[PDB]
């Protein structure tokens, strides 16, 4: 209903990666349609990439141009959940006028390793029944909180006044004290204030009352990447360079010693380490060096599992004048496994098509499915997915209820793909530039 | 269990005590050519004699330059500084190829320096304003007077009186740690945190041992941190950034470590730089190296490459050997690595398959090695896993023919994707 | 009588020592007082600029 | 005295130039061996650096690979004194980030000239015997005294509280006051005259002179490209200097090793450089014969180009002879403290003069290795064999690349 | 320009005490008020980085330039 | 423009034409490779280097007590 941030992409469809307990895929299950081979060893990476015991595992996406490489990808990001880091970037990101290649392949590398902290805490949750503060014109106070089970009055020290005048505590406020440093935060109140009070112009709803004991042992879940730790021990104010992106190169004695304290956190109890995936689509963008980076980055234990995607063939290394398969050192090609992607048939691309209308809520007649699935067979299935998508609207215009084939045709004339506008151009080749 | 890396099977280099390799030792297969001369260079290393001294492993990928590096680090031991490096991050965008160079080869010499630590700790009784302020232990009370900046410190950590501090005098740097535990029944709640009275005395004065790099003393004073004055922290303001350091600080350093060493409070400890993808510097990096491996402070660094006859970046039309320069390659020695056997290939699976906790039969392990015949041996190891996978899948604790088949054919090698291509 | 230490608490035979930087004194740099005095010009060679 | 920070590197048994005084060289002296006409040349122009009157004067030290020419730049400067600055940079150190290529040619140049500065100040040594606030007395184990204390000499030893029994030193001229411990007293005068004697590099007064704190950048970099006028106005007041007598200035040396790297602007800014009065005396080093110039399409005999060419003058070295081979490795072995036998000094030497000297040098420190594992005294033939075995050589390592040219990547 | 500057200490002092931290300067020779026409070089450029940035400014910001 | 073979005189004659002009009249000596700062674009430097060859003497009475 109401236009969220997140609006139906070129991958909103895709749900997972469709497949069973036995890692079989379904034709049809998650958003995803054909490719058997290619996500049943999805799977299998996913699967590679849950055990986490392995480090440094590169798989290479490779196929034609429009076969569902990037469709895979984030079928794995889906199928991984929130959980797992999955940091996907651009092949061109890492071009920086802010740090080297090799440094922005460490960040990304670092992102993609999540550190899940764990603490126990003393927090006291209850009502406030009864607030008293008494100030010099040293502070005193006492303060009663309720739970249901039982009523404790507290005797203030003055830092604890000092916290709780400046969180402007009230009877009837439901608060939470963590008793290790004495940071208040209010949950909600339970009951409104003093109807004969001007202005406090709320009916705020009120939670209900907590219950059990007033003060628990409750253990919390903080989850850090390696990045974050990095950057904010970089510096003095590092921080801000989180959000802001200012990190310079981080010296690499911060990095080990970080990666031995978070060892460390890993023999004692106070660290877990989630290790994810770094997903660089287009990697035919990197040069030699990234490459070359890239071959000693995953013999590291600290390497997440690296996917990447491209449909370049025998071509040239950018910064190079050699030519190697997918656009990448046979170096780095040793030390990846590669999945290939093959192209779909006419029943694949209508079920892709069938979906693709599915999310983009248009109803579409059979013989407009039949017409749409020829044309993209016939130009490209992206084609017909954004012939979808115009279609609807000269329906709508039109107050139709379902795309006919009067609309597709419709669409077809009025939007061209690469082979008619090309023909076009041709045509009129001396009015265009430099031939 | 920790996570198992590319190299988590290499224990060392398996050389007996003649320094003659073993076939099968330590992790390593085969190589004994090679494994006896980074025999030889880790004994150079230990004598702790010869500066500057290269070694270059050149041989075909996969033919274990990095795990023969590595295997050198780890016979070495964790004493030895060990700087691994690729070519490719001397490309900085902060700093020249050269600084950056020269900071690698910093780092690889060590230093263990014996520093004497008081340490100054108790409950806080009088804050006096040079302040005159008493400590509390359980052994007993002592007044002391302290410079400004210390009296500065204790305002920003916003000691009061009761408060049980930490004082570092030889670095001014004072910890709150709490208010003492006496203190802790007076108030039912309060947001402050209560630690016991400290048990030993107030001033104690503790001998510790700290392993720096050469690297580090350049860079701590290069931007100074310690400075705790008006200038000084307003330039700790500034973003942080790598510097290019200058000859007459490194002398400085120099200097200051020749003193320690003599006076005995310090020991310095030569280790191993590795530069990876030597053949990923250019030009200009090689002749920088020509001179820094010939000062008599360079520490011992060893070098991979696996180029045939190719051109070093950064030149026109010059061809090498391995992508270094003639005239680099006339100051290093040079260890070949020669490519494996099928045998050596079935050893080295099964040593990666043990490593990963993978069990494997023998039928399986005979087809896993004809597939290492083909492709290639990294290959051959790589299927190890998602074949396990499919095993714990398929309710078998144990990697069968058919797994490794079904995973050969959902998975392609360099070479069949290159065979598809064209 | 060490191993009912031991299986007490291994503090009371290793402590855990709180690990701090070492701290170097400044590298003192001589010059000479003239160096300090260059560009310092005589006030009867400069104009009211 | 065990580790010292320098270590045996490859120029370490070189200790200078090894010549008479008619600059005669001898045959082996010093740690030098043969380049006999190379090394005349390199005494005679260390005589002119030791002069100091002509300014600008280049040599270019050119010959084959191992032939000797960072040798003799060593030997020079360790013949020269320690007094007389020596700038040794590589070629490829000139391409800063943080400078521009003539900005780092300049700073090299200014470091490789010195401004010697004598001064003298009044320093009291003694130990504290009354304070009053003001009065102080101080004695040695030769006299005692009795000083009236100024307000601002009281504030400086009210900061760093002195009481009786203290050694301490006072600059009578600033009052800066140390505490050297507690009481051996001084011996000798309680108030004494010294000169000092600092030598500062014109480098050093420009970075000094350039900003507030700016001594700061003479240890981390982060000198920027110095404004013009500033280097103007220190060489006009460093010329009043030495018409006052104030200072003296101390030409030394800038030595740019495999000067091949630098290109066409650097060459080009080289050609004026050494035309000012401070130039210093330019010694550069290069293995390329005929070949292209960075920057340009134009080959030169160097990698320089004519214009500078015409302004130095070109020291040639030598390849070795078997002899002058075989005593360069005795001077090695010398230097390592290794002993060899003279059949493997033979096999070492064929060696050398076979595939490379470096290569022999290399396999000194090997074939000890291997001895004293085995419970050896004396390196044998079998030891060099085992080394020669374990090591390969540039050619050796080329030929088994051809041999396996399918398995390399990128072989051509 | 009322600007003033404080030369160190009269010589005919020194001997107020036998050990001060202070610069003595010799009482001037001439008259009071001395009188001198001057002239001085300087270049257009000069005059450009003088006023590049701001100089000699007692706030915070002129201080931290 | 001063053409002519190398060593022919021409940074002779440039500084003998210094000499003639004196020390009063500014005179100054750039390369063309000084253009390359990493600090300021080429025209910068040759405007700065332009701007040097400017000078403007100042004649000023100095009155101090
Ligand atoms: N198997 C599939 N199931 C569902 N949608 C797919 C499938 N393959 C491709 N698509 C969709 O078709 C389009 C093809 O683009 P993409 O998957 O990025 O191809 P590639 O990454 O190979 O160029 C995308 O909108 C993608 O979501
Ligand atoms: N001799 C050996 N014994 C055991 N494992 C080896 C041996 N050589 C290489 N490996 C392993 O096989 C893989 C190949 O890496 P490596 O050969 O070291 O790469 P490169 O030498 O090309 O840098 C790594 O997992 C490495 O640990
Ligand atoms: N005349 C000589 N006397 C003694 N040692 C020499 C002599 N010439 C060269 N060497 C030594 O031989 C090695 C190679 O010489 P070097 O000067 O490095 O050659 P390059 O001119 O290529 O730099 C160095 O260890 C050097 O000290
Ligand atoms: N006309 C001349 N009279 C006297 N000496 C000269 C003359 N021309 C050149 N020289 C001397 O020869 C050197 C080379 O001349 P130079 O001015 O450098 O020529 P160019 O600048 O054209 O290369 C000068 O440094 C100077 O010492
Ligand atoms: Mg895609
Ligand atoms: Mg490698
Ligand atoms: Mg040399
Ligand atoms: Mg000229």
């Amino acid at each position: 209903d109401v236009t969220r941030i997140e609006r139906i992409g070129a991958h909103s469809h895709i749900r997972g990666l469709g497949l069973d307990d036995a890692l079989e895929p379904r034709q049809a299950s998650q958003g995803m349609v054909g490719q058997l081979a290619a996500r049943r060893a999805a799977g299998v990476v996913l699967e590679m990439i849950r055990e986490g015991k392995i480090a440094g595992r590169a798989v290479l996406i490779a196929g034609q141009p429009g076969t569902g490489k990037t469709a895979i990808a984030m079928g794995m990001a889906q199928a991984l959940g929130p959980d797992t880091p999955f940091t996907a970037i651009a092949g061109s990101e890492i071009f920086s006028l802010e740090m080297s290649k090799t440094e922005a392949l460490t960040q990304a590398f670092r992102r993609s390793i999540g550190v899940r902290i764990k603490e126990e805490t003393e927090i006291i949750e209850g009502e406030v029944v009864e607030i008293q503060i008494d100030r010099p014109a040293s502070k005193v106070g006492k303060l009663t909180l309720k739970t249901t089970e039982m009523e404790t009055i507290y005797d203030l020290g003055t830092k604890m006044i000092e916290s709780l005048t400046k969180d402007k505590v009230q009877a009837g406020d439901v608060i939470t004290i963590d008793k290790a440093t004495g940071k208040i935060s209010k949950l909600g109140r339970s009951f409104t204030r003093a109807r004969d009070y001007d202005a406090m112009g709320s009916q705020t709803k009120f939670v209900q009352c907590p219950d059990g004991e007033l003060q628990k042992r409750k253990e919390v879940v903080h989850t850090v990447s390696l990045h974050e730790i990095d950057v904010i021990n970089s510096r003095t104010q590092g921080f801000l360079a989180l959000f802001s992106g200012d990190t310079g190169e981080i010296k690499s004695e911060v990095r080990e010693q970080i990666n031995a304290k978070v060892a460390e956190w890993r023999e004692e109890g106070k660290a877990e380490i989630i290790p994810g995936v770094l997903f660089i689509d287009e990697v035919h963008m990197l040069d030699i060096e990234s490459f070359s980076f890239l071959n000693r980055a995953l013999e590291s234990d600290m390497a997440p599992v690296l996917i990447m995607a491209t449909n370049r063939g025998i071509t040239r290394i950018r910064g190079t004048s050699y030519q190697s398969p997918h656009g990448i050192p046979i170096d780095l090609l040793d030390r990846l496994l590669i999945v290939s992607t093959t192209p779909y048939s006419e029943k694949d691309t209508k079920q892709i098509l069938r979906i693709r209308c599915e999310e983009e809520d248009v109803e579409m007649s059979e013989d407009a499915y039949t017409v749409l699935t020829r044309i993209g067979l016939e130009t490209s299935l992206r084609y017909a997915i954004q012939l979808i998508t115009a279609a609807s609207l000269v329906c709508r215009k039109r107050k139709g209820t379902e795309v006919q084939v009067d609309d597709i045709k419709r669409v077809y004339s009025l939007f061209l793909d690469e082979s008619r506008s090309t023909q076009y151009m041709k045509e009129y080749q001396d009015a265009f530039l430099f031939n | 269990t920790q996570r198992i890396a590319s190299h988590s099977h290499v224990k060392g280099l398996g050389l007996d005590e003649s320094g003659l390799a073993k076939q099968a030792a330590s992790g390593l297969v085969g190589q004994e050519n090679a494994r006896e001369a980074c025999g030889v260079i880790v004994e150079l290393i230990k004598s702790k004699k010869m500066a500057g001294r290269a070694v270059l492993l050149a041989g075909p990928p996969g033919t274990g330059k990095t795990a023969l590096a590595l295997a050198i680090a780890q016979e070495l031991g964790s004493k030895v500084p060990f700087c691994p490096m690729v070519g490719s991050e001397v490309y900085s965008t902060e700093i020249k190829k050269t600084e950056v160079l020269m900071e690698n080869f910093r780092r690889a010499i060590g230093l263990r320096i014996k520093e004497t630590k008081e340490v100054y700790e108790g409950e806080v009784t009088e804050l006096t304003p040079h302040v005159i302020i008493g400590l509390k232990t359980a052994k007993g009370t002592k007044q002391l007077k302290l410079d400004p900046s210390i009296f500065e410190s204790l305002q920003k950590e916003r000691v009061e009186a009761g408060d049980v501090i930490y004082i570092e005098a030889n670095s001014g740097a004072v910890k709150r740690q709490g208010r003492c535990d006496t203190y802790a029944t007076e108030f039912d709640l309060e947001a402050e945190e209560y630690v016991p009275l400290p048990k030993g005395d107030v001033h104690k004065k503790k001998e510790i041992i700290q392993d720096v790099t050469l690297h580090d003393l350049d860079v701590a004073n290069a931007r100074p941190q310690g400075g705790q004055d008006i200038l000084s922290m307003m330039g700790q303001l500034m973003k942080p950034k790598k510097t290019e350091i200058t000859d007459k600080l490194r002398g400085e350093i120099n200097k200051v470590v020749n003193k320690y060493i003599d006076q005995g409070i310090a020991e310095l400890v030569p280790g191993v730089l590795f530069v990876d993808e030597v053949h990923m510097l250019d030009i200009e990096c090689f002749t920088y190296l020509h001179r820094a491996l010939e000062s008599s402070i360079a520490p011992i660094v060893i070098f991979a490459s696996n180029r045939g006859n190719c051109v070093i970046r950064g030149t026109e039309d010059i061809t090498s050997p391995h992508g270094i320069p003639l005239d680099l390659l006339d100051r290093v020695m040079i260890i070949r690595t020669m490519l494996y056997t099928p045998q050596e290939m079935k050893q080295i699976i099964k040593i990666r398959a043990q490593t990963e906790g993978i069990n494997i039969s023998e039928e399986a392990l005979n087809h896993l090695g004809e597939i290492g015949t083909k492709t290639t041996l990294r290959y051959s190891v790589q299927l190890l896993t998602p074949a396990n996978l499919l095993a714990k899948i398929n309710g078998k604790d144990s990697i069968e023919k058919e797994h490794v088949e079904e995973i050969s054919e959902l998975f392609y090698d360099a070479k069949s994707s290159a065979k598809i291509l064209a | 009588v060490r191993l009912q230490r031991i299986c007490n608490h291994p503090g009371l035979v290793e402590p855990r020592h709180p690990g701090s930087s070492y701290v170097a004194g400044p590298l003192e740099y001589p010059s000479a007082s003239l160096i300090l005095k260059a560009l310092e010009r005589d006030f009867w060679k400069e104009a009211d600029l």
